[PDB]
């Protein structure tokens, strides 16, 4: 028998991600709502998301990478010539946007039974994941200096990263002294290391330019 | 931590000779510096990072080494280069050297003993003061004796000696004897003795109270 | 031109405190960092510390620790170094430097110096006391004269013979401390027909007390 998803869930969903917007929070309740649903019904929560467009465009793109990855590791029979029992799903298949409610419930009661609701599923999560890093705030404690950037390029982006943070004017000291040391690569900072705890941003910058 | 060690710690050296002083470091150091100081003044930077020239330091200069030992060189030594050299910890905690006291060496010669009786004025205070100039001497090894009335006086008397003049390069001692009216009037021989490595017989110069 | 000014001589009472200074100028005061260097006879040049002007974070030299506090001021271009619980042992003459970043640090820019003395002794104008030949005969090409300068506190003195005319043939000796006060002699060689043909003054100058004597050697 065919139960699709409840109007009550697909309406917590709209509150959740009004709420939750896009916190690591939310994909644990996409998960908890969207349990056994079928790529049909994932799609009406999706399209039930009424703004951030922004957001939207990374998880539309992200499906069709990996829909069109599907693809090459499943190339079955491109034009099944001569009936036989049930056509295997193609990766838009898996999306819900080339396939009927019945074709999906099909593939999902066979034997062997393939569960397109859940590998649609796992693609909308990695697509979420990619939506929380770029809504994620930005950390300074990640700005390493690479072993061939110049030194005063990673000053650059240190700086940048720390006028846009969170935190006391005291902690902000610690940053802007000890922690551009700390990243730096190993030749700069044995470089650094030779100045001393109290050397100038511009004393470093002129010591570290080779 | 680290210990730098000079040595020698005192030499001389006679005008056009090949100059070479070392520093001993307690464990490696990637470079060294270089200070030349004289008497009353701040020290001048004299070489960096082991081998390079400061600015104004005349050609005749060089400098080497790596690891824990490093080593100054003065090709043709010259008068203006006796002073103390310096050696330092290119990095933190820039720690200093011992210090190398570099002198001329310089042709012997004999000190031109002078005495001088207490001044009117000084006798009219009440005090009386016997004063003795042992001056232009060399080498700087020198030794004065009094002798009151035929008698070895051991000490109330103030040494001091002056540092390689650099006219002539020689040395030159003060001798003052101080005692008070009634002791000086106690008495009528005083006797001022040098004697020096230049003659195994002392210059002696004397005076007669009355 | 980049200069370092430090601050006069200084004389205070063992235990105490003091503070000098430094103003810089010629360049950006915040973007270098200053040092001071320490130096006593016998064990010249010790590095104390340094501060960086614009964090006013202050790293010291071990040893120096809770005896040494370094500050700066901005608005003024001035760093400050301040010592406390003073004893004989500190009595030195104290540098600052601002090094120039090359490969590393190279310290070419240094302070005149100041001279600190840990005393609680009393400042003493000098006794200013001719020196001439004994009487009777002893004459030769070249005559020497001196000059006695007793009893004077702090250091230093300065003698000169006939206001920096005679030089050729001076002599100044290295005063030597007894207690609370200090002594010094100066000679002076010029040829016999010089005196007392003419005049031969010694000139004895102690900013300490703003003291300047003239003594002429009288025969």
């Amino acid at each position: 028998v065919h139960q699709a998803i409840s109007p009550r869930t697909l309406n917590a969903w709209v509150k959740v991600v009004e709420e939750k917007a896009f916190s690591p929070e939310v994909i644990p309740m996409f998960s908890a709502l969207s349990e056994g649903a079928t790529p049909q019904d994932l799609n009406t929560m999706l399209n039930t998301v009424g703004g951030h467009q922004a957001a939207m465009q990374m998880l539309k793109e992200t499906i069709n990478e990996e829909a069109a990855e599907w693809d090459r590791v499943h190339p079955v029979h491109a034009g099944p010539i001569a009936p036989g029992q049930m056509r295997e799903p193609r990766g838009s298949d898996i999306a819900g946007t080339t396939s009927t409610l019945q074709e999906q419930i099909g593939w999902m009661t066979n034997n062997p039974p393939i569960p397109v609701g859940e590998i649609y599923k796992r693609w909308i999560i990695l697509g979420l994941n990619k939506i929380v890093r770029m809504y994620s705030p930005t950390s300074i404690l990640d700005i390493r200096q690479g072993p061939k950037e110049p030194f005063r390029d990673y000053v650059d982006r240190f700086y940048k990263t720390l006028r846009a943070e969170q935190a006391s004017q005291e902690v902000k000291n610690w940053m802007t002294e000890t922690l551009l040391v700390q990243n730096a690569n190993p030749d700069c900072k044995t470089i650094l290391k030779a100045l001393g705890p109290a050397a100038t941003l511009e004393e470093m910058m002129t010591a570290c330019q080779g | 931590e680290i210990v730098l060690t000079q040595s020698p710690a005192i030499t001389a050296a006679s005008l056009g000779q090949k100059v070479t002083i070392t520093c001993s470091a307690s464990s490696s150091v990637s470079y060294m510096h270089w200070y030349q100081q004289k008497s009353g003044t701040s020290p001048k930077p004299w070489i960096y990072e082991i081998s390079k020239l400061a600015s104004g330091v005349p050609a005749r200069f060089s400098g080497s080494g790596s690891g824990t030992s490093y080593s100054l060189t003065i090709s043709s030594m010259e008068a203006e280069d006796a002073a103390i050299y310096y050696c330092q910890q290119w990095n933190y905690p820039f720690t200093f050297g011992s210090g190398t006291k570099l002198e001329i060496k310089r042709a012997d010669a004999a000190p031109t003993v002078s005495i001088f009786p207490p001044s009117s004025e000084q006798l009219t205070s009440g005090g009386a003061s016997v004063v003795c100039f042992l001056n232009n001497f060399y080498p700087k090894d020198i030794n004065v004796k009094w002798k009151i009335d035929g008698s070895e006086r051991q000490n109330g008397v103030l040494n001091s000696w002056t540092d390689q003049d650099s006219k002539d390069s020689t040395y030159s001692m003060s001798s003052t004897l101080t005692l008070t009216k009634d002791e000086y009037e106690r008495h009528n021989s005083y006797t001022c003795e040098a004697t020096h490595k230049t003659s195994t017989s002392p210059i002696v110069k004397s005076f007669n109270r009355n | 031109e980049v200069q370092l000014q430090q601050s006069g001589a200084e004389l205070a009472r063992p235990g105490a405190s003091v503070k000098m200074s430094c103003k810089a100028s010629g360049y950006t005061f915040t973007s270098y960092t200053m040092h001071w260097v320490k130096q006593r006879p016998g064990q010249g040049l010790e590095w104390i510390g340094y501060i960086n002007p614009s964090s006013g974070y202050s790293n010291y030299n071990q040893k120096f620790k809770d005896k040494a506090t370094l500050t700066a001021d901005k608005s003024s271009s001035t760093a400050y170094m301040q010592l406390s619980s003073l004893t004989s042992e500190d009595s030195a003459v104290y540098y600052c430097s601002r090094p120039v970043v090359r490969l590393g640090y190279n310290f070419d820019y240094w302070g005149q110096g100041s001279t600190l003395t840990v005393s609680s002794a009393k400042t003493t104008p000098p006794s200013v006391y001719p020196l001439a030949p004994g009487s009777a005969a002893q004459t030769n090409s070249m005559v020497t004269l001196g000059c006695l300068v007793k009893g004077y506190f702090p250091e230093p003195v300065t003698v000169t013979w006939n206001s920096g005319s005679l030089s050729s043939g001076v002599h100044t000796f290295p005063a030597v401390l007894q207690s609370d006060l200090y002594t010094l002699s100066s000679s002076v060689t010029v040829p016999s027909s010089t005196w007392p043909s003419e005049t031969v003054t010694c000139n004895v100058a102690h900013p300490a007390s703003s003291t300047k004597v003239d003594k002429k050697i009288v025969p």
